[PDB]
């Protein structure tokens, strides 16, 4: 799960 | 020929025609997993470092510090090792041990921030490290650094033009930092001069581009499509060049990635499934059924062996 630029 | 270090071997990824998506082969995929550290980010890790060297903001003394929990961290890591830079990366505790073992394997100074704090906690700590000795640390800032879309304008875009012989009609690409769709669209529309349809893809769970362009309230959310859905409009997303925004849900993105594996023999990551699902939707509209649709596949499956993909 990813939000606010996480996982990029 | 022979590349002088691994960063120079970025790109020249192949186009592969799909047989169980689209209509009579009008959907083609660009396999960005075939890159030095096996994602599209290899291009921007290389060129952001190159540009900072040509600008002098990065010298032999200086040390790279950035906040990234994804493929850009691996990309900066392999480039920093190939070119002799010390690098520090910050990230939440959230991260898979394999992604951390990979980064330590590449020699990263890993700095771990609070999990509940998330991405903001990581970017906060990185900026403090950079505040310690601004003459010693360089942050490259993938969301804002124009060297990010510029490398797609100079390589990814022209590769698509050349390999399709100018016949590309549509480019479909998930948006993380936005650099891919921005650089590719500028190269094909402005340098080659063909009026294609640029399609941005975002999670339906965090559809901030659709909502912004629609003048609706911007409601970011959590999703499982790693690599896209930042929850904000990045500076490196050139909205003015986007013709269309497609939303995809996490389950469909995941199902489509598994179909790419089992039906096409293509080992694609989950954001690759989202982009193909958006491409299939356009490709089965009569208005696109005769167009050549090029879809970016940002990463490979094995980045995701221990996730919801398998």
């Amino acid at each position: 799960t990813f939000e606010y630029g996480d996982g990029i | 020929a022979i590349y002088a270090d691994n960063s120079y071997s970025i790109g020249n990824t192949p186009l592969v025609r799909l047989k169980h998506f689209g209509h009579n082969g009008n959907v083609v995929v660009k396999i960005e997993g075939r890159n030095p550290s096996y994602s599209v980010k290899c291009r921007i890790g290389a060129n952001m470092v190159w540009q900072a060297e040509k600008d002098g903001t990065l010298t032999k003394g200086k040390e790279i510090v950035d906040a990234t929990s994804g493929n850009t961290g691996i990309a900066l890591a392999y480039v920093a090792a190939a070119r002799g830079y010390k690098i520090t990366l910050t990230m939440p505790e959230t991260m898979s041990l394999e992604r951390k073992r990979l980064l330590c394997g590449l020699g990263v100074n890993l700095v771990l921030t609070e999990g509940a704090k998330g991405a903001k906690g990581a970017i906060a700590k990185a900026e403090e490290i950079v505040a310690s000795d601004p003459s010693r640390y360089v942050m490259l800032k993938q969301f804002e650094n124009p060297a990010n879309p510029q490398i797609h304008r100079e390589t990814t875009g022209p590769e698509i033009w050349k390999d399709t012989d100018g016949k590309v009609d549509v480019v479909v690409a998930g948006v993380g930092t936005g650099g891919s769709i921005t650089g590719i669209s500028r190269a094909i529309k402005l340098d080659f001069g063909k009026q294609i349809t640029s399609v941005a893809v975002e999670p339906v769970e965090s559809p901030v581009i659709s909502q912004t362009l629609a003048g609706e309230e911007v409601k970011p959310g959590p999703h499982k499509i790693q690599g896209i859905g930042a929850g904000f409009i990045p500076k490196n997303l050139d909205l003015s060049i986007i013709d269309r925004v497609e939303t995809v849900d996490s389950d469909t993105a995941l199902a489509t990635a598994r179909r790419l594996m089992a039906e096409e023999g293509i080992l694609a990551g989950i954001s690759s499934g989202a982009a193909v699902a958006a491409a299939d939707r356009l490709a089965k509209l009569p208005e696109f059924a005769d167009k050549l649709i090029v879809v970016i596949l940002p990463s490979a499956s094995e980045r995701y062996l221990s996730t919801a993909l398998f």
